[PDB]
RNA sequence: CGCCUCCUAAAAGGUAACGGAGGCGCCCAAAGGUCCCCUCAGGCGGGACGGAAAUCCGCCGGAGAGCGCAAGGGUAGAAGGGGGCCUGACUGCGAGGCCUGCAAGCCGAGCAGGGGCGAAAGCCGGGCCUAGUGAACCGGUGGUCCCGUGUGGAAGGGCCA
């Protein structure tokens, strides 16, 4: 009396808001304070010279500087601003 | 077969290629064109073998239950979370080194392998020891 | 007292040098002596708080300065694997002189001093020539009486010593305080 | 209106200055501290319920 | 059927699916400041009330214990464990950037008043961080002391909190 499918739907309701940070501050160019150039949120950047973490991992131009990408190789990522010119 | 206490639902599907080779008793059976294989029907070679073999000495291994294969419903429409769990069993696909042992010394093993994969569910080869291998 | 003091002082002093090089001929060395030395006991969970706790006070004062309040069981020894921080750290890291007095009175003075107190304990110390022995039952009236009946027993001390390898240490407190039997 | 009540800050008759805040532990205890506009910064107090 | 975390986004970033998984719609009055100290689990060996596992001694160790809460990132060159003193979990504000078409949300040197931790080289405009969130109307209260429908006041009302 009706053989018609069958209910069936058990459920994965997961999500996760789109997202930013990264390494996101071209080599070398015109980098001034207030200028945001990598987000981390973790610490795979050591905020070298007139390089600002910001209150939350945050790599901020702490100054005019050219972009200084400053692999310190092992020591770990170091982030730098070299004195404008 | 055996993917006991695992930890997860269910895997994906891709194949192409992988890792099996060596030797490890003389008495091979290598796959060659498959993909995944039942764990059932492996057991089924490891009876055809084991009682082949006057039924006692040990073959030896080969290949795992390995993954979750899932036909979800029962026959349905789609649309499922995909769920059920069903069928378990291993992901070979290059020709690979399946090894069994058991001391029959002879085309005896041959046949027992003939069957077991004759059987089993692909083009596959058999064969022994033919370049050892070093290792640290 | 002051008396057992010059004690130990000498008993050392000179069975130092003694063994020192009737066999050592390092450089006269901590070849072996002792240095400072932690006591520990019963572990607060022992406790009835207030009562046994203040008793475990009385105790650890007299015998070497330092008396117990009223908190022994929190996180608590509860059933099995049940158990929290570990605010039960009662214990006498007192580290030197005093220490000495002390090897004395106590290990010289009142080592066999109640219930068959013999003392036929093999590899005394062994974890590296340090100590090990710490009696299971007090020096019953290493001063005072019944302040409290069951009051206090599980006791055991340990010496930060430098007679490294073991027959060594052995020489050691063996002919120093006594090492008791095979 | 759980244990998590919220109270603001007001300084000697001379201004206030808000930010909830609690119940909880050590409940109405509230004296605190936070400068108003008053004077340049001064106690201020807080409490203010 | 809103948000955080991981996978699939396939390597920039970034994307469905009735695709996998799994948490939050709290608080923490001091996990909020800074100054001074410390420094894991676990392995082994030796030990009172032990007695697989406390407490103490003795070694060993890309740190896998740890950080309210889930994941992930980080990370004991501690954000982690302990002590002292204290409120900036400040108002006025910000240049200049993250992402975003909308509004959002988010990062912040430095100038001012004003303090607090050191003697100070300086840190502090909440926490170790990524979720604890809601326009607009409407109306309340603590202002303010701007407006008042001739003028004085006032019902009432404009901006602040």
């Amino acid at each position: 009396m009706a053989h018609k499918k069958g209910l069936g739907s058990t459920r994965n309701g997961r999500d996760s808001q789109a997202k930013r940070l990264g390494v996101k501050r071209y080599e070398g160019q015109v980098v001034r304070a207030g200028n945001i150039l990598v987000r981390q949120r973790g610490t795979r950047f050591k905020p070298g010279k007139n390089v600002g973490m910001g209150r939350d991992f945050t790599l901020f131009a702490l100054v005019d500087g050219v972009v200084e990408f400053q692999d310190r190789g092992r020591l770990g990522r170091y982030v730098h601003v070299r004195p404008l010119a | 077969r055996m993917k006991y206490r695992k930890q997860q639902r269910g895997r994906l599907k891709g194949a192409t290629k992988g890792g099996d080779y060596v030797a490890f008793g003389d008495y091979g059976l290598v796959a060659l064109e498959p993909a995944w294989i039942t764990a059932q029907q492996i057991e089924a070679a490891r009876v055809a073998m084991v009682r082949h073999f006057r039924r006692g000495g040990k073959i030896f291994i080969r290949i795992f239950p390995d993954k979750p294969y899932t036909k979800k419903p029962l026959e349905v429409r789609m649309g499922k979370g995909k769920g059920n769990v069903e069928g378990y069993v291993a992901v070979v696909k290059p020709g690979r080194v399946m090894f069994e042992v058991a001391g029959v010394t002879e085309e005896q093993a041959m046949e027992a392998l003939r069957i077991a994969g004759h059987k089993l569910p692909i083009k596959t080869k058999i064969v022994r020891r033919d370049a050892y291998d070093e290792a640290q | 007292m002051p008396l057992d003091v010059a004690l130990k002082r000498k008993y050392y002093e000179e069975v130092r040098p003694e063994l020192i090089r009737r066999f050592g001929y390092q450089n006269v060395w901590e070849v072996p002596r002792l240095e400072k030395v932690v006591i520990n006991q019963g572990l607060g969970e022992a406790k009835e708080d207030a009562r046994i706790l203040e008793k475990a006070a009385q105790e650890l004062a007299l015998i070497t300065g330092q008396k117990p309040a009223v908190t022994r069981a929190k996180k608590s020894i509860s059933n099995f694997k049940l158990r929290k921080g570990m605010p039960i750290g009662l214990r006498v890291t007192l580290r030197r002189d005093r220490m000495w007095i002390f090897l004395e009175k106590l290990l010289n003075v009142a080592l066999p001093r109640i219930r068959d107190f013999r003392g036929l304990n093999p590899n005394s110390f062994d974890g590296r020539g340090n100590y090990n022995l710490g009696l299971r039952e007090q020096l019953i009236f290493p001063e005072i009486t019944y302040d409290m009946v069951d009051a206090l027993r599980g006791m055991d001390i340990a010496v930060v010593t430098t007679a490294e390898t073991d027959e060594e240490a052995r020489a050691l407190l063996e002919l120093l305080g006594f090492p008791f039997r095979k | 209106r759980i244990k998590l009540l919220l109270e603001c800050t007001e300084c000697k008759r001379r201004n206030y200055a808000t930010e909830k805040n609690k119940r909880n532990t050590p409940n109405k205890l509230e004296l605190r501290k936070y400068c108003p506009w008053c004077r340049k910064h001064t106690v201020h107090r807080e409490v203010k319920i």
